[PDB]
RNA sequence: CGAGUGGCUUGCUACCUCGAUGUCGGUUCCCUCCAUCCUGCCCGUGCAGAAGCGGGCAAGGGUGAGGUUGUUCGCCUAUUAAAGGAGGUCGUGAGCUGGGUUUAGACCGUCGUGAGACAGGUCGGCUGCUAUCUACUGGGUGUGUAGGUGUCUGACAAGAACGACCGUAUAGUACGAGAGGAACUACGGUUGGUGGCCACUGGUGUACCGGUUGUUCGAGAGAGCACGUGCCGGGUAGCCACGCCACACGGGGUAAGAGCUGAACGCAUCUAAGCUCGAAACCCACUUGGAAAAGAGACACCGCCGAGGUCCCGCGUACAAGACGCGGUCGAUAGACUCGGGGUGUGCGCGUCGAGGUAACGAGACGUUAAGCCCACGAGCACUAACAGACCAA
RNA sequence: GGUCUUAAGGUAGCGUAGUACCUUGCCGCAUCAGUAGCGGCUUGCAUGAAUGGAUUAACCAGAGCUUCACUGUCCCAACGUUGGGCCCGGUGAACUGUACAUUCCAGUGCGGAGUCUGGAGACACCCAGGGGGAAGCGAAGACCCUAUGGA
RNA sequence: GCGAAAGCCAAGGCCUGUCGGGAGCAACCAACGUUAGGGAAUUCGGCAAGUUAGUCCCGUACCUUCGGAAGAAGGGAUGCC
C-alpha cells in the first residue's frame, strides 16, 4: 500500500475487540484479519493503525450483528511514530467500517481520528470529525 | 502437518567464537573509478544522540521538511600511514613483498611494535618498480595506525594498528600517491577520504555478552504453556533424530555470544565536523567529554563505547549519493533522564 | 515547544503526544509526567514542575 | 487393454529383537526428497485484453492464524503470493505433554446360568537414572611447524542473507463493440527472515527518593520486622524489543526455451561440429571462519645475552576456570574530595495560621526550603592505592 | 400377517442417552468458523418401570458447555530476587565396566555396525554444556504363544 | 482483631532445621517479583497464575420440598483530628 508516513507499533491482535467510530448501528467490532498479512508460525496476526481489516459485529443492533464487513483501523491505545520522532497516542482502539472502493459505511464518524490515515483513506477524511 | 518456519538464527556468521583481533580486519575493497586515494578510515565509537535534518531525497514527498534522524557519534582523530606494502601475484594468491618504511615516528607507536632504526626504502621501492615492470604487482595497501593519545576519554594509548588498499588510478599513479603520503608524516583526516552525506561501511568487533543460552544466541522459542514448568525453560526440543545419530553443527546451542567481527553495510555518514557540537550534558555514558575532531553515523555502530571502529566507502550502495545534507539541530540533551 | 503539562522545553525528537476522547491534544516532556496526570495530580499543586515556580 | 517406478497406505511373510529397541496424537529442533502449492524463466490454447486452463525447466526461499474433535485424517472461517506433499526407528518421552490406546476402581448397553466377556460407550487412574564413551556447541593447555613483535595471505569452510507482496507513475493508456483492462521502467512502503545497536518510545531496575498501614525501641527524631521490597508512587546506569539502524546491482556458465551459420540428405533443419541468448536455480559478487594448509605460508622490523614474554600491581571495551584487553609515576587505572549531569519531590528544628477546646491538647497548612536524601555516568584533582621486587628467554 | 416359537409380545414415561451402530443423525440456538454444549424431532443397531422409570429444591476437591471479570496461558519474550550452578579449602560416596575404542558417509552382515568392506576425515590433553548415538543405564517382558505350569 | 486468626513483641529458648571461602555472581535449573499493547489467540481442558476479598448501608431474580436460593446479582461507604 501507499506509505502510512509514519511507523506503527502493531497495538491489535486477531479476536481483539476494538470499537466502531460511526453511526452504523455498530457498536463494537472484533477483528478477523488483517488485509495482505502474512505471518510467522505460532504468531497472532498484528493489525495497527491504517489498516483495512475483516472484521465482526460482537454488539449492536440486531440487523448489523453477526456481520462479516471490512473496516479501517482509525485509532490505536500503542504509540505511533511521527518523522519528527514524537510519538502519539489515543485514548481507545477504533475502526471504522467500510465498502468495496473504501468509502465508509456511514456519514458522521465519532472521536479524533489519525493524520496517516487521510492519505491513504481520503473518502473516509472527507468525512472526518477531527485529525490530529 | 507441522507447519513451516524458518531456521532460528543465521548460519554465515559461523562459528560463533570470539574474535582474533578486537581491531577489524576487511575482506572486500572497493573498486577502482576515479581520483587515487586510500580506502578507509578508523575511529573510536563515543555513543548516541539524535540530529534534525531536511530529506535530502528527490524521490520522498518529505523533500525538504524536518525529519528527526538518530546517530552515533564516533571520535575520529587523524592516522599516520606509516607505511607501504606491495603484493606480487603468485598462483598461490596475493602473497606480499616488500614495504616502505618512514623515519619520523610517534612518541608512544612503540607499546606495540619494534620501531625501525635502520630501514632502506630506496631500495626496496625499488623492488616495488621492477614487479611493476614485469607485471606481476598486485594491489598496494598502506600500513596504517590510530592516535588513541588523541582521544581524552579512551585509556589506551597503545596504538592498533591496521591495513588498508589505496585504489582508484592507475597502477603507476597510485604507487606513487602512496610513496607521497608516507614521506611526510603520513598524517590524514576523515576530510581526506570521506565527504558528509557519503553511504561508508563500518566494520567492528561487537559488544562481549559472555556465554549465554539458545534463546538469547539463536533466539529460540521459550518452553511454551504447560511445557514451562516441567522443569524444561530455555533448553530446546531436541538435538537433532535418531538417524544421523550424531548432533548437527547447526542445531541451536549454547556458546559465545558477542565479541564476534560484523561489517554493517550502507552507513551514511551524516557530518564530520570538529569540536564540541555533539557533546552530550554530563558526558557521554561510560565514555566521557567529546571536544575534538569527530563524525556523525547514522543509526546503530557495531561494539561497545571505547571500541575501535572501521570505515570503507560502501562497496554495494543502493541510492544515489546525497552529499552535505542540511543539519539544522543536533542535541546536546543528557543521556541520564 | 513547549510542555502542555509541567512547562518544560521539551527536546526535539523527544516525546509523546496523548490525544482525548474528546479530541484535545496534550504533550509530555518525559515518562514522569504522563504517569503523574493519570493518578489524578495537578501541575499547580506539585512543587517540582516549571509550571508551580 | 498393456508396460512399469515408488516404498507414503493396506495386506502377506515370520528373517531380526521376549535376561524389555517405551505407544498414538501433539510439541520443540535439525538435515533431506520432488512426484512443484506460491515465487523465477519458458511451451500450447477452445491465447484480443484481463483473470484462467494444460505442459516444460527448477528444491533458493516460502507454504501462516484460527472453530469442532485426543485425533493422524477431515469438515469449517477469515486472511495469503500460496497457505504443496513426503523421508529421517510411521525423525524426536536418558526433551516435553499424557488428551487417545492398554492395568488394578465404577457405570450403561449387548451376551453369558455364572465367574465374566466386548477390536461397544463412559468417569477416575504414575512418566525412574549424578553421563564412562562417542557426537556437536562454545572455552583452555601442550606438542609439531623451528628467538620476538606487528601486519597479511587463502587452500578450504558456512550463508538465504536475503525471500515476498502492496501501492504510485506508466494509464483509464496498449487491447476490446463495450464491459472491462494489462506491460517494460522508475519510484515509495509492508511482511517474513537475518545481523547489530539503545539518542528516542517502552520494559525492568528487592540502586535510590517518597507516601502509608501493624508493631516494637517511652513520645519525637530516627530505625528493625511484615520472604527474602509490608504495600502503594516515581524511577537513573545497565540489559532489553514492543524501539532504532543496515541486509544489491551487475557480471560468468546453463536448464526448459527462442534462435543464427550448417551438413550428413544439392533442399530443408537450432545440432551432428560451431555460435548468440535464456531461470528466484549454479559459479562469482558480499558477509563469517580460516597457518595444523605435514607443501605445516608471505612481508616489515627487532633481538640471539638480551628482543620479547610471564609473575606481580590498578582495573575492564573481557569474563563460568582458563582466556582476552587496557593502564602501572615520562602515569588519571581505581578510590576519596569538588564540580557537572541525573533520581526523588520540598529535610530535621523553629515561625505564623488551624476545626475547635476553659486550659492542656491539636490532624493539618504556609514559610524557612528547586529544599533534604540518593546515584552503577562524566569532568577536575596525583590526596590514597598502581609500590617493592621475582622469573623465564634464542 | 391383517397368528408362530417359548408364557406374554414394551403400557407411563424417557429417548441419538454415561445406552444409538449408522453418526460430525436433521432442525434450531451460539461462534467469523462449534465432531463440543443446550433445546426440539427420534422408526430406540440393542431405552423403560424397585434388573426400578420419570422429576427435582438443596448438597458436591464428581464429568461436559457458555458469558461477565482477570491475567505473561499465548502473541514474545525482557529485567530483577534468593538458593544452587562456576573457582578455592575440607569431606567424600554410587550407578556402570568382554575387550579394543578420534569418528563420519555408504555398503555388507541374522534384514537396525565406533570395531566387517570401501572411502572420507582424524595432532594430544583438559573446562563448561545441552543430551543425537552407544538399538545408553535400570528390570531373566506384565503383552503374546508355549508348559500334559501355579492360584 | 470476631478470633486460641495474621503481623509485630515479651517471659523463656536459640543462632545445632550445624561445613565454609570467592566471582555484579555467565549459561542452565528451583522458588519468585514487575512486564508496554492485545486478552485464552495458549491447551484435551484457563493446567498455572490471577481476579474478588474484612465491616456497614441500599438492594437481590428464576425456582423451591417453603427450609432454601442468598453473601445471588448489582450500587454506595470505609483514614486522621
Ligand atoms: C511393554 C513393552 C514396551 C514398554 C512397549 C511395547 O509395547 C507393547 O509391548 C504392547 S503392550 C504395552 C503396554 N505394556 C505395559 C507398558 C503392557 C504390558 C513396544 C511398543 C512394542 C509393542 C514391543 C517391544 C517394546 C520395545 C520396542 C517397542 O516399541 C516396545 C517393548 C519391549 C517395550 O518394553
Ligand atoms: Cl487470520
Ligand atoms: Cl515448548
Ligand atoms: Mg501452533
Ligand atoms: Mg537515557
Ligand atoms: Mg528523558
Ligand atoms: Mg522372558
Ligand atoms: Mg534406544
Ligand atoms: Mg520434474
Ligand atoms: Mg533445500
Ligand atoms: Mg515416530
Ligand atoms: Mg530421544
Ligand atoms: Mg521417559
Ligand atoms: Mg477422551
Ligand atoms: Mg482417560
Ligand atoms: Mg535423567
Ligand atoms: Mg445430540
Ligand atoms: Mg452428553
Ligand atoms: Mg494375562
Ligand atoms: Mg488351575
Ligand atoms: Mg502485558
Ligand atoms: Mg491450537
Ligand atoms: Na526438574
Ligand atoms: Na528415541
Ligand atoms: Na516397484
Ligand atoms: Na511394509
Ligand atoms: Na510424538
Ligand atoms: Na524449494
Ligand atoms: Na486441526
Ligand atoms: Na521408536
Ligand atoms: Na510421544
Ligand atoms: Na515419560
Ligand atoms: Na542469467
Ligand atoms: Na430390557
Ligand atoms: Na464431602
Ligand atoms: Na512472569
Ligand atoms: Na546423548
Ligand atoms: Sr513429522
Ligand atoms: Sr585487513
Ligand atoms: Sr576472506
Ligand atoms: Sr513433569
Ligand atoms: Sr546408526
Ligand atoms: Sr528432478
Ligand atoms: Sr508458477
Ligand atoms: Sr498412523
Ligand atoms: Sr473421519
Ligand atoms: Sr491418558
Ligand atoms: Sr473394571
Ligand atoms: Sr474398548
Ligand atoms: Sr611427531
Ligand atoms: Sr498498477
Ligand atoms: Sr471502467
Ligand atoms: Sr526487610
Ligand atoms: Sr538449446
Ligand atoms: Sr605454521
Ligand atoms: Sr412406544
Ligand atoms: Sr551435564
Ligand atoms: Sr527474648
Ligand atoms: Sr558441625
Ligand atoms: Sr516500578
Ligand atoms: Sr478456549
Ligand atoms: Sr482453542
Ligand atoms: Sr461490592
Amino acid at each position: 500500500m501507499e506509505a502510512l508516513g509514519a511507523d506503527v507499533t502493531q497495538g491489535l491482535e486477531k479476536g481483539s475487540l476494538i470499537t466502531c467510530a460511526d453511526n452504523t448501528g455498530a457498536r463494537e467490532l472484533k477483528v478477523i484479519s488483517v488485509h495482505g498479512y502474512s505471518g510467522t508460525k505460532n504468531r497472532h496476526p498484528k493489525a495497527g493503525l491504517g489498516d483495512k481489516i475483516t472484521v465482526s459485529v460482537t454488539k449492536g443492533t440486531p440487523e448489523m450483528r453477526r456481520q462479516v464487513l471490512e473496516a479501517v483501523v482509525v485509532r490505536q491505545r500503542k504509540p505511533i511514530r511521527r518523522p519528527d520522532g514524537t510519538r502519539v497516542k489515543f485514548e481507545d482502539n477504533a475502526a471504522v467500517i467500510v465498502d468495496e472502493n473504501e468509502d465508509p459505511r456511514g456519514t458522521e464518524l465519532k472521536g479524533p481520528i489519525a493524520r496517516e490515515v487521510a492519505q491513504r483513506f481520503g473518502s473516509v477524511a472527507s468525512a472526518a470529525t477531527m485529525i490530529v | 502437518p507441522q507447519p513451516s518456519r524458518p531456521r532460528k538464527g543465521s548460519l554465515g556468521f559461523g562459528p560463533r567464537k570470539r574474535s582474533t583481533s578486537e581491531t577489524p580486519r576487511f575482506n572486500s575493497w572497493p573498486s577502482d573509478d576515479g581520483q587515487p586515494g586510500v580506502q578507509g578510515f578508523a575511529g573510536y565509537k563515543a555513543g548516541m544522540t539524535h540530529v534534525v535534518l531536511v530529506n535530502d531525497e528527490p524521490n520522498s514527498p518529505r523533500e525538504g521538511m524536518e525529519e528527526t534522524v538518530p546517530v552515533t557519534v564516533i571520535e575520529t582523530p587523524p592516522m599516520r600511514a606509516v607505511a607501504l606494502r606491495a603484493y606480487e601475484d603468485t598462483p598461490y594468491g596475493q602473497r606480499p613483498l616488500t614495504e616502505v618504511w618512514t623515519d619520523e615516528f610517534h612518541s608512544e607507536l612503540d607499546r606495540t611494535l619494534d620501531v625501525p632504526e635502520d630501514h632502506d626504502p630506496d631500495a626496496a621501492e625499488e623492488q616495488i618498480r621492477d614487479a611493476h615492470e614485469a607485471g606481476d604487482l598486485g594491489d598496494l595497501r598502506l600500513i596504517t595506525h590510530t592516535v588513541p593519545d588523541a582521544v581524552p576519554s579512551v585509556p589506551k594509548k597503545k596504538p592498533d594498528v591496521m591495513e588498508t588498499r589505496v585504489g582508484g588510478g592507475s597502477v603507476s599513479d597510485r604507487l606513487d600517491h602512496a610513496l607521497d603520503i608516507v614521506e611526510d608524516g603520513g598524517e590524514h583526516a576523515m576530510n581526506d577520504i570521506f565527504r558528509a552525506g557519503e553511504y561508508a561501511d563500518v566494520a567492528g568487533v561487537t559488544k562481549g555478552k559472555g556465554t549465554q543460552g539458545p534463546v538469547k544466541r539463536w533466539g529460540v522459542q521459550k518452553r511454551k504453556g504447560k511445557h514451562a514448568r516441567q522443569g524444561w525453560r530455555r533448553r530446546i526440543g531436541n538435538l537433532g533424530p535418531w538417524n544421523p545419530s550424531r548432533v548437527r553443527s547447526t542445531v541451536p546451542q549454547q556458546g559465545q555470544t558477542g565479541y564476534h567481527q560484523r561489517t554493517e553495510l550502507n552507513k551514511r555518514l551524516i557530518d564530520i565536523g570538529e569540536g564540541d557540537e555533539p557533546t552530550v550534558d554530563g558526558g557521554f555514558v561510560n565514555y566521557g567529554e567529546v571536544d575534538g575532531p569527530y563524525t556523525l553515523v547514522k543509526g546503530s555502530v557495531p561494539g561497545p563505547d571505547k571500541r575501535l571502529v572501521r570505515f570503507r566507502p560502501a562497496v554495494r550502495p543502493n541510492d544515489q549519493p546525497r552529499l552535505d545534507p542540511e543539519v539544522r539541530y543536533v542535541s546536546n540533551e543528557s543521556n541520564q533522564g | 515547544r513547549e510542555c502542555d503539562y509541567c512547562g518544560t522545553d521539551i527536546e526535539p525528537g523527544t516525546g509523546t503526544m496523548f490525544v482525548h476522547k474528546d479530541g484535545a491534544t496534550t504533550h509530555f516532556c518525559s515518562s514522569k509526567c504522563e504517569n503523574n496526570a493519570d493518578l489524578g495530580r495537578e501541575a499547580r499543586n506539585l512543587e517540582w514542575t516549571d509550571t508551580a515556580r
